[PDB]
């Protein structure tokens, strides 16, 4: 889970 | 009283610059601000769902500013990806509430959300926050006489972000080490500032408790917001921080 937050942290 | 060391000044500059660069509208916020009209957010007959919609639209960029603040802190970037998500979910609403509370205007009795939307106590109450709305406005009213500057707000945000008591963390000790760096820098910067308020540091430490409570209550109230409203109505980034 947390795919959106996780992509914002990787960006 | 002891004042910042050279390493602490470096740290002061880093978080202050991270805060200033992620704070919506920055210096302009009082000019770019429009009042939510009184006909939106009045008490019903539960939730006034037109006010709910307006807050639903602005919550995603508010969270995102917080994510961008943490990413500008080298200590936050040291942490594994999993602890980062845990730390962001725990402090998001605490930091947003603080960012709104320092933007209280006693002339209008408003808080400014998103750098743009000025809302009253009743509008934020009826739009879905409930008693937590009273808690934020009370926080903002008592923060006028503290005269916080961007550095002090930046450090409060750091202290909340580096909370090792969030459940599921692996770097408990590492994260608490970081928090004590911000707290000592913060105390030393407060010693250097010479506020005309007695027992300033103790009183500030009490406001951190206030924000932790707001944070824990927003999370409570959002589960009690899955009553009238279906999950579709909440934006996806909001759901991620339950
Ligand atoms: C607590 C806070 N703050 C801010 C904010 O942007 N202001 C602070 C800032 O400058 O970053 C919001 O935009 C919020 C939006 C919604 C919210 O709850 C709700 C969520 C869904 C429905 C109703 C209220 C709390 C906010």
């Amino acid at each position: 889970e947390n795919a959106l937050l996780r992509y914002l942290l990787d960006k | 009283k002891p004042e910042p060391t050279d390493e602490e000044w470096e740290l002061i500059k880093t978080v202050t610059e991270a805060h200033v660069a992620t704070n919506a509208q920055g210096s302009h916020w009082k000019q770019k601000r429009k009042f939510l009209p009184e006909d939106i957010g009045q008490a019903p007959i539960k939730v006034d769902l037109e006010a709910f919609s307006h807050f639903t639209k602005i919550i995603t960029p508010a969270i995102t500013r917080v994510v961008d603040f943490a990413k500008k802190l080298p200590m936050f970037c040291e942490l594994p990806c999993e602890d980062q998500i845990i730390l962001l979910k725990g402090c998001c609403m605490e930091i947003m509430s603080l960012r709104a509370a320092v933007r209280y205007d006693p002339e209008s009795e408003t808080l400014t959300l998103n750098g743009e939307m000025a809302v009253t106590r009743g509008q934020l109450k009826n739009g879905g926050l409930g008693v937590v709305s009273d808690a934020i406005f009370d926080l903002g009213m008592s923060l006028s006489s503290f005269n916080l500057d961007d550095t002090e707000v930046a450090l409060l945000q750091a202290v909340l972000l580096m909370s090792s008591d969030r459940p599921g963390l692996a770097c408990v000790e590492r994260i608490e080490k970081y928090q004590d760096s911000f707290l000592l820098a913060f105390e030393h910067y407060i010693n250097y500032r010479k506020h005309h308020v007695t027992h300033f540091w103790p009183k500030l430490l009490m406001k951190v408790t206030d924000l932790r409570m707001i944070g824990a209550c927003l999370a409570s109230r959002f589960l009690h917001m899955k009553v009238e409203c279906p999950t579709e109505l909440f934006p996806p980034l909001f759901l991620e921080v339950f």
